[PDB]
């Protein structure tokens, strides 16, 4: 009864290109289709634009150094993208640019012409240029009281998942879903209500977030506790959700070696179209409307399961570790750099950013 | 969008989210834009 699934993995794994690439370059058709709106050039006119509509937090490299106009809104993830330039700028080119660190991207479609803006998340429906989030080193969600200062430092996090995995090999894994999370999207209601409904089959509960104002934040209920992410590794099934945007939660669940249910296909991080449905995760409809049938299909087929789920876990481990992440924002500056048709000069009153 | 559903507050620091802006009001002992920095 399962043909239909197990064809398309079939199916998806004969289209499937492993990528081979001991650098950053599996990533590298994200950086050529992110600057394809530009090829035409980027003018000293249309770079103004941007920065006087405050779109971003306008940055400037010349000479191998990093200077900033002072407002930065998220000063702690401004610092996390400072940190990856600061690593890889000695071998960078004059350039300046754009880079948005709210949560939502900022330069639509539809909007002509296209005008460059970084942002870390967006859907096909945007022209921004994504980035690695700034989380990687530091600024993520302060989830009090598991991540006091803010999620990141993805390579120690790295080593405390795979520490995690190896305590819970997939035979003992537990074979209820698992979420845990707030209410930034209410895509993600119809699990907790699964769950609510079916607690055997899903445990999913809404943890509050800084903006809750009342009850309607988690569905009417008392607010979850708060788990940290290397307590989710004991789950066989780990859901992911949007958020805002896209969430920094994706790429932790991998490392657990479970198997990660991934809602909607919309909302990205520049490393997610070399994660492959039914390759490295199960995908879900945005509505959840089959996640029954998906949750039934991996149960009575544990064996394929697994082998999605160590997929998954292998890509992350390979070829999203913080090396790759500074050879992405290496690759992604150098290229975006030849479209400026213009020579940038620094901009009276941008301090340097140090060391 | 509110930028408080992202936790910018860091040291269980409480955020307001004004016009398309947030602030944290830090616990006492913590000071900064994030409540980051120990007083
Ligand atoms: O109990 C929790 C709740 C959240 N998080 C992490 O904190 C971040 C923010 O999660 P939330 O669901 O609040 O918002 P999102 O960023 O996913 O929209 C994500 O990386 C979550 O994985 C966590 O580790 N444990
Ligand atoms: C990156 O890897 C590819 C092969 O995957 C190779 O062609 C390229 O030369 C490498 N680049 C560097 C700078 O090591
Ligand atoms: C598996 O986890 C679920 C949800 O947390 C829990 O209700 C259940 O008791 C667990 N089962 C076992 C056998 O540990
Ligand atoms: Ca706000
Ligand atoms: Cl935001």
């Amino acid at each position: 009864k399962w043909k239909v699934f197990i064809d398309q993995i079939n199916r998806s794994l004969e289209n499937y290109e492993p990528c081979s690439s001991q650098n950053c370059s599996c990533y590298h058709g994200v950086i050529e289709e992110d600057l394809t709106p530009f090829r035409g050039g980027i003018s000293r006119k249309m770079m103004a634009e941007v920065v006087r509509r405050k779109l971003g937090t306008h940055y400037q490299i010349t000479k191998n150094r990093l200077y900033r106009e002072n407002d930065c809104m998220f000063p702690s993830r401004c610092s996390g993208v400072e940190h990856f330039i600061l690593e890889v700028i000695g071998r960078l080119p004059d350039m300046e640019m754009v880079i948005n660190v709210r949560d939502y991207p900022q330069v639509p479609k539809w909007m002509e012409p296209a005008i460059p803006v970084f942002s870390f998340s967006k859907t096909s429906e945007y022209h921004d240029i994504m980035y690695p989030a700034w989380t990687f080193w530091e600024g993520g969600p302060a989830v009090w009281p598991i991540y006091p200062t803010g999620l990141g430092r993805w390579d120690l996090f790295r080593e405390d998942l795979v520490r995690s995995a190896a305590q819970w090999p997939w035979k003992k894994k537990n074979s209820t879903a698992y979420f845990r999370g707030s209410r930034t999207s209410p895509e993600r209601d119809p699990l907790i209500l699964l769950s609510r409904k079916n607690p055997k089959l899903v445990d999913a509960e809404y943890t509050k977030n800084q903006a809750w104002k009342s009850m309607k934040d988690t569905l009417g209920k008392p607010a979850a506790k708060d788990v940290h992410l290397v307590d989710h590794c004991k789950y066989k099934y780990l859901f992911n959700f949007r958020g805002v945007a896209a969430s920094f939660r994706f790429k932790h669940l991998f490392l657990c070696g479970s198997l990660v249910f991934h809602v909607g296909d919309e909302w990205l991080e520049f490393f997610y179209p070399q994660l492959k449905p039914w390759v490295h995760y199960i995908p879900v409809k945005t509505d959840l409307s089959n996640v029954q049938e998906l949750l039934q299909f991996v149960k009575a087929n544990d064996d394929v399961a697994q082998e999605i789920a160590e997929r998954g876990s292998q890509f992350i481990r390979n070829h999203l570790q913080m090396d790759d992440i500074t050879c992405y924002w290496e690759n992604l500056l150098s290229e975006y750099s030849k479209f400026l048709s213009y020579n940038v000069t620094r901009r009276k009153g941008y301090d340097q950013i140090i060391p | 969008v509110n930028e408080c559903v992202s936790n910018p507050c860091q040291n269980d620091a409480t955020c307001l989210d004004q016009i398309g802006e947030f602030q944290c009001i830090c616990m006492p002992g913590y000071e900064g834009v994030h409540c980051e920095v120990n007083t």
